[PDB]
């Protein structure tokens, strides 16, 4: 019966204490406070409710945090859409972050390209054996192709863990209690 | 060919090849008297006829005349041998730098700082490195790393950024060249520096799940550690320990009721 409690801020406080996330969101949507949303998200994460955290993240436009959640959550799919958003938004730091999570080194080399760093675009294509585009970079950069001092050793990006599960885990398992 | 002159503002300047250089400035109206090749100095005088003399380098003036005329080699082989002291050499060096002649300026300059800087400009990377020891300036090692990376010399960039302790740039290199030990070392470094995001990403690309997990735990982000753990098959025993800590933390924060509703690896759909 929080509906009748007097102050919206107090209602929010009680919802959180009773672990009532549904009521907390109602006070959150209205109170539309930056600090409030942050406390709610923190409460969602404490219960393992990634779905809610995602919800609050989208509306509050915190894409990089959205991407990180899709990562630990195994939401391979949604993780690409975050690329299209970080792209159509001019944020190289982000379109690049999603490639660290997607392990899409082909996109990453390309990102470094428009990113204004041919040397890195090259470094990626090279270590990942994409000999084709690597030269196109060298060419496009007017680089000797023989003065390119690579490190003693390289490796393609194969050390990255993969989703063991099938479907993303939207909420963590909780008892009826 | 070089016009020396006094200004209405009390300055003693000289003009050559369209350029104007300051020699000095006085607190009284000065009037140019003349130049004595013998004493190698200009002479001025105020209204009350007090004579002043300023020493100029005829060699330096001539070196400049030639350079701005498109005859620098001529200046380097004929005038430069008669230039005395490094104060004059440094002048010519900084004048040459201010003229895009980085190459030759590098050869003339006695000032080590300028040399290092000039070397980067002309791509003489090796020379530059072999010009910095434990030369504090991490800001110089970075400048060196950037220079090297610009000229596709990754091997050197990697060394520069490492000594420069520039974790952002080093991460771009080790992550591109999938150097697992570099990444893992950088992460630990990032943690020490509070660079929590960088650290996680370093551990991630390195494939160091265990490192990434512990990072999340040291930040009291237990649920997230649990997601990471189960999503990337760490194992039920493993996942359950994270859950146990997640639950203990909850109780320490007074959320006992929520603490007891949290399931272990069992409740996770098809482990």
């Amino acid at each position: 019966a929080l509906q009748f409690v007097q102050d919206p801020h107090i209602r929010f406080d009680l919802a959180l204490e009773y672990g009532n996330l549904d009521a907390a969101l109602d006070e959150a949507k209205k109170l539309n406070d930056s600090i409030t949303w942050e406390r709610l998200i923190q409460e969602a994460l404490a219960q393992g409710n990634a779905s809610l955290a995602e919800m609050i993240y989208q509306t509050q436009h915190s894409f990089d945090k959205l991407s990180f959640l899709y990562l630990v959550t195994g939401d391979v799919n949604k993780l690409s859409k975050m690329q299209n958003i970080a792209q159509t938004r001019e944020d190289f730091g982000s379109m690049l972050l999603n490639t660290f999570y997607n392990n899409s080194t082909k996109e990453r080399s390309s990102i470094f390209a428009e990113g204004g760093s041919l040397p890195l675009a090259y470094a990626v294509a090279k270590a990942n054996g994409d000999e084709a585009a690597a030269s196109a970079f060298l060419e496009q950069a007017e680089v000797d192709e023989q003065d390119v001092t690579l490190p003693d050793q390289m490796d393609a990006s194969n050390f990255v863990q993969r989703p063991v599960i099938s479907k993303p885990l939207e909420k963590w398992p909780l008892k009826e209690a | 060919d070089v016009f020396i002159f006094t200004t209405a503002t009390n300055r003693l300047n000289y003009f050559v090849g369209g350029k104007t250089y300051n020699l000095a400035h006085y607190t009284k109206e000065m009037y140019l008297l003349g130049y004595l090749a013998r004493d190698n100095k200009v002479y001025l005088a105020d209204r009350e006829v007090h004579v002043y003399g300023y020493e100029i380098s005829l060699e330096v003036l001539e070196f400049q005349t030639l350079t701005l005329r498109g005859e620098i080699e001529e200046a380097i082989e004929n005038v430069l041998p008669n230039v005395e002291g490094k104060d004059s050499l440094t002048k010519i060096a900084r004048f040459l730098e201010g003229q895009e002649y980085y190459e030759e300026a590098l050869n003339i300059s006695p000032d080590q700082d300028q040399k290092f800087e000039l070397a980067l400009k002309v791509g003489q990377l090796t020379l530059a490195r072999d010009l910095l020891t434990d030369e504090s300036a991490e800001m110089k090692w970075r400048a060196l790393g950037d220079a090297s990376l610009q000229r596709f010399n990754f091997k050197l960039a990697i060394e520069a950024f490492t000594n420069a302790h520039d974790l952002e740039s080093l991460f771009l290199l080790h992550s591109s060249f999938n150097n697992k030990e570099g990444l893992v070392t950088l992460a630990k470094d990032a943690e020490t520096t509070g660079k929590f995001n960088l650290a996680f990403n370093a551990y991630w690309i390195a494939g160091d799940i265990q490192g990434a997990k512990d990072l999340l735990i040291k930040s009291q982000r237990f649920s997230e550690a649990a997601f990471l753990g189960s999503t990337y098959g760490l194992g039920d025993n493993e996942v359950n320990d994270i859950v146990t800590k997640w639950k203990e933390n909850l109780i320490l924060n007074g959320k006992n009721t929520v603490s007891e509703r949290v399931c272990g690896a069992e409740g996770l759909p098809g482990s």
